[PDB]
């Protein structure tokens, strides 16, 4: 006796986080597969998690004069808070996940002319910097700047924080609070340039998402 | 079947005891890349209701920071819960409060919070229970307790007045002396002595007057002139390795759950 | 000569209760001291021993309609996800219907794990209509009304074909939070942002109106079960959850 | 517990065998208790069985303490109809012992 | 450095005199701590330790009269199954005659077993007649009196001819219950359903009238002893059992 | 390809002398399984044909 | 040393939380040694063997439990009469003494939060959330204020369990409190 | 014959901080009485104890 095909009533299908249930289904149609560019229209690593996110972007910049004392604050950046912002790509991730765990790399440039002196200490400090003595701000994460010496400085770091991740959308408390301040008054002889600008470049690493969501506060 | 009767389709348990740990670990991903076949099923079947459920692509949970599984009732229970709690007024007097299940006697005249709920998510119980009870207020007072099996002689419950028992007969039943100046708390182990198989405390009436009490306890003062503090006691229950639970109810709806109210 | 001598340290004929160790007690009221063995005798072999037994058992959390009025993206209800959710309720008796699941986790401070949602369909062979349940990861106090059915798209979520020999649709909430635990702040006063009791809210939208005849009814309801697998709790309390009047 | 709902019909029972007495259980956990659920478009019947539970080592009949088991049968999704269909539909119980033990001859009925 | 330090744990000073291991001193008077050997020197030999001893020894518990003005299927004497039943008893000296099964199962909440029925008549080789004996299951209230002879052949029973070379019929009643073990309610003021102390009743019916010439007794008087085998007993208690007035 | 469990149509049940015809089944829910008293409540042969 | 208070009347209830907060100082809040400690690292975790003395009174019948964050608790630093069921305030883990039979107490407070760890240094919000370990909450009973003055002092002792990650700059000397008293 | 004597020595109930041998709980809080594992998790392996 022979059996004559007839449909498979029931199946289930879906793709990613997006789950179908159907009762009187049918059979999926497909044609030709997927081809490789023999001639590519286009030589740079096809988009990636890394490619958008775990790349650098320009946070914050600004100025460094002869007119700020010692100590001085020249900036106070809640580094997180600053990417997720539609000016910069990563946001495209950040604004359709609601948590995430990462790690940071922070990079610090200026540009003093060699006939200005003093520096400057760069430090990555976790929530806030409470009381914490500004004379010890070398023992977090950091990066020192002196004219005489370099114009640049690095630092990388991993997730550090009491919570699992961050909540974009709505978060508790700043991960990082990148502090900038003047670690040696910035002197100069009668006509050169009295300032000297300053940029931070900041980028997410081993970016790990989770739960896509349409909110967007 | 060995009773007799037959069938075409099978027979599978149904809601199985003790199912899966009670603490995140290891017993990859716990499903994905693959198909959800458990995101659809027809619940009014008991097989296919067994299908284990999975919707979409999830990953491992992981090892628990913490040693012991909460979840454990054993461990759980084993934290001694709050029974009860009274306070004499005159002295050579005594106290006698029944151990009841029963979901019916409202506290203080019955089982309260904690308690009262765990003891309603299973039809019976049977086995030892470590009885720790504290005292508070007065001094020099010298006191003593006995377990009373269900179904004997014993002084009328949940009322405070003069003994109307033989010293012999009290003692008899095993008891226990002390005094509150050398000590305030006092943990003893009840036993598993009843004529029933097991104790339980949702019935009805009749049954829930003599199937659902495990024992009673007994607290008898002495020499505590009344120009004296005040003399209270607290009673807490803890269930033993010895204790055994069979068959799982449905809870107590919340309207019921009761606790005696104080601080 | 005799000499066995002991310091007697702090906490002297001090009480604890609050784990077995110290609970159990340091005699007993039976004779010799005796024990006992188990007896499955009259409990037929069904022995409890861990609250799993009752998580992992679908109890009826909620009940909602899904009428032929309702149009096409229109949200139809909505659930936070945690354990602790329930609405079902009988007048007299008088009493607020809690689910197993609740029922256990209530006797928590903290819990993390697969919330499991059933969704079971009560039409007849002659309608037609599909749901689309859906799952917005964050708190139980986020604004989501502002979401069209489009937008939940973005969120994990699932659709149902109503008409069918199968009638049971199961939701696997993935554990998605900031936090290894959620917390049973259904104690406290007020709301603090941070200490929340959920993961997220859960939303049914209507995906395709429900069609049919003339001669059956003009809605569908629909059963809504909860129970939960790779559950894990402690830290125990006492609380007897009310209703969560949506 | 079999019914015979018309596929015209709709919504369901629920049927759980309680030890002793439902006391005051949450009604939405029956399902906890060995149980069958009914859907009209799904199945028409249900069977449940279940071991001897009791405080006792056995039911006394001619005069018993309280009932071994008490079977309840409630809504779990309300009946509607579309107009003209028969409102209703009867339904049925059917039971028996396993495993039956008998002891103590006796020349009482009551 | 000495450094043994203890916590001093609950129930302190406390006493306990419910089994040996708190009950046993901690001290003794006797000199040198010394203990002593066995002697049975004056004792025969006969060394005691299981309250069985007394248990399995038939005594005697009640007396009954089997008169030929007895008819058929009349009902002669009625008594309840359990260890404490007992109704002998002397004027003077006055006293209240236990029996040896009863004066130990009175120390104890539960017991559960076989009981031992013995029945012995004091006839005459020219009397003739039978007896049956009939355990009718239950507690140890149950209006019994409405129960044909015939009737009570359906409950277990047993049939005895009292003229002959033996006297005594052995009535071994089968543990028959609801429970695992009976109680002591003997206790309490009044009685409730359930706490029952017996596993039912026992009647003794006149199966044959008694037949005989004239020169010999108008009856023939039977002793009833009690004991018991497989007896279990346990939960001590302080109790005297009065008199089962019948 | 996967094939999903629908539910079994028909079916037939019984005990000793009754049987039942069922259109829309499903299969038997049961709980636990029979339990020999480690400590038996009655020692008399458990009723039958004989015993009554 | 951690905290010292004093009940006034009969029947009351002291509750304190375990705060590294910087922010909160004492008396209501970390002092000393212990404020300096949790103020050198960014984050906090595992269990905390707490030890308390009874200074005063005698034949009071006391009790105390830990309470974790984010659950019901009778309001912090303040001395009031419960609000709290007797079975509630048992349920979480509790113990009962007696000043006449000890004056001391040592038990162990678990790592029992939500959170991975706490913080110390933070800002306002997270402040309030994740700068807690726990609470404490002791309560008296029979203290006919006829009797002398009852004293609590509370101190805390890492334990082994315990974990400490990240370093972070001391906290400047004008930030380092403490409750001056004898 | 339960016999098991003890001489209660000097230092009755006395507190010492000092260390931890004697600071160290002698009972605890925690469920079970369990422990607790590490975990680095948000704490990037930089562990601290010196
Ligand atoms: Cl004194
Ligand atoms: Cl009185
Ligand atoms: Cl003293
Ligand atoms: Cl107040």
């Amino acid at each position: 006796e022979q059996m004559i095909q007839s449909v498979d009533r029931t199946a289930v299908t879906g793709a990613s986080y997006f789950t179908s249930v159907d009762q009187s289904s049918v059979h999926t149609a497909e044609v030709g597969s997927h081809q490789i560019e023999p001639l590519k229209t286009s030589v740079d690593k096809p988009g990636s998690k890394k490619t958008q996110g775990e790349k650098f972007f320009l946070i914050h910049s600004a100025r460094w004069l002869t007119t700020h004392a010692l100590f001085h604050e020249v900036a106070k950046l809640d580094v997180v808070k600053l990417l997720y912002n539609e000016q910069f790509a990563v946001q495209g991730l950040l604004r359709y996940h609601t948590y995430a765990r990462f790690g940071i790399e922070i990079q610090v440039q200026i540009n003093p002319t060699p006939f200005q002196q003093g520096g400057l200490i760069c430090a990555m400090v976790p929530g806030d910097q409470s009381y914490g003595s500004i004379a010890s701000l070398t023992v977090y994460p950091h990066g020192l700047l002196n004219c005489n010496i370099n114009n640049v400085v690095r630092i990388k770091v991993p997730f550090i924080y009491t919570r699992g991740a961050y909540h974009f959308k709505d978060p508790q408390y700043p991960v990082w609070e990148l502090t900038i301040r003047v670690w040696s008054e910035l002197n100069i002889g009668t006509g050169t340039s009295a300032y000297t600008s300053l940029n931070v470049l900041a980028r997410f690493t081993d970016l790990e998402l989770h739960g896509l969501t349409p909110l967007s506060t | 079947d060995d009773s007799g009767g037959f069938s075409t389709t099978v027979s599978t348990e149904q809601n199985v005891p003790d199912p899966q740990v009670g603490i995140t670990t290891m017993r990859m991903d716990v499903s994905g890349v693959q198909a959800p076949v458990g995101a659809i099923t027809t619940i009014e079947d008991p097989v296919l209701a067994k299908k284990v459920p999975e919707t979409f692509p999830e990953l491992k949970p992981g090892e628990s920071r913490h040693t012991s599984d909460h979840m454990s009732i054993y461990k759980f229970m084993g934290r001694s819960h709050f029974l009860c709690t009274f306070t004499f007024n005159s002295n050579n007097k005594e106290y006698t409060f029944p151990i009841t299940l029963s979901s019916t006697s409202n506290p203080p005249h019955g089982l309260p919070s904690t308690l009262r709920w765990f003891f309603n998510l299973f039809q019976l119980y049977r086995g030892p229970l470590d009885l720790t009870i504290i005292i508070t207020g007065a001094t020099d007072v010298d006191g003593m307790a006995w377990f009373t099996p269900v179904g004997l002689a014993v002084d009328t419950p949940w009322v405070e007045k003069e003994s109307a028992l033989q010293i012999d007969y009290k003692t008899a039943l095993g008891a226990v002396r002390f005094n509150t100046r050398r000590t305030g708390n006092i943990q003893i182990r009840l036993p598993w002595y009843s004529y029933l198989y097991a104790v339980s405390g949702a019935l009805d009436g009749l049954g829930d007057k003599t199937d659902s009490t495990f024992g009673l306890v007994s607290i008898q003062i002495a020499n505590y002139n009344h120009s004296d503090e005040y003399l209270s006691f607290s009673c807490y229950l803890s269930v033993t390795e010895q204790s055994e639970f069979y068959f799982p109810r449905a809870p107590l709806n919340s309207n019921a759950m009761l606790s005696t109210e104080s601080m | 000569m005799m000499r066995n001598e002991t310091r007697v340290s702090t906490t002297e004929n001090v009480v604890n209760l609050s784990n077995y160790e110290d609970a159990r007690a340091k005699m007993s009221f039976a004779l010799d001291q005796e024990d006992w063995k188990s007896d499955p005798s009259q409990g037929g072999g069904i022995k409890i021993t861990h609250f799993t037994t009752w998580t992992s058992i679908p109890t009826l959390a909620a009940q909602f309609p899904f009428n032929a009025s309702d149009s096409v993206g229109q949200q139809i209800k909505v659930i936070p996800v945690d354990p602790y959710f329930f609405q079902m309720t009988n007048t007299n008796p008088d009493q607020k219907c809690i689910t197993a699941l609740a029922s256990i986790c209530q006797m928590f401070c903290f819990w993390r794990g697969d919330l499991v949602f059933d969704f079971q369909v009560f039409p007849t062979k002659y309608h037609s209509g599909r749901l689309l349940f859906c799952f917005v990861p964050g708190n139980e106090l986020i604004d989501v009304t502002g979401i069209t059915l489009k937008q939940a798209t973005t969120a994990p979520c699932a659709v149902m074909d109503i008409a069918g020999v199968q009638s049971t649709l199961r939701f696997r909430v993935p554990w998605i939070s900031d936090t290894p635990y959620r917390v049973n702040r259904y104690t406290k006063e007020a709301h603090q942002k941070g200490e929340y009791t959920a993961i997220g809210k859960l939303i049914v939208y209507c995906y395709n109106r429900l069609t049919s005849p003339s001669n059956v009814a003009h809605h569908v309801r629909v059963n809504v079960y909860l129970s939960a697998i790779n559950l894990e709790c402690f830290a125990p309390l006492y609380h007897a959850m009310d209703v969560t009047t949506q």
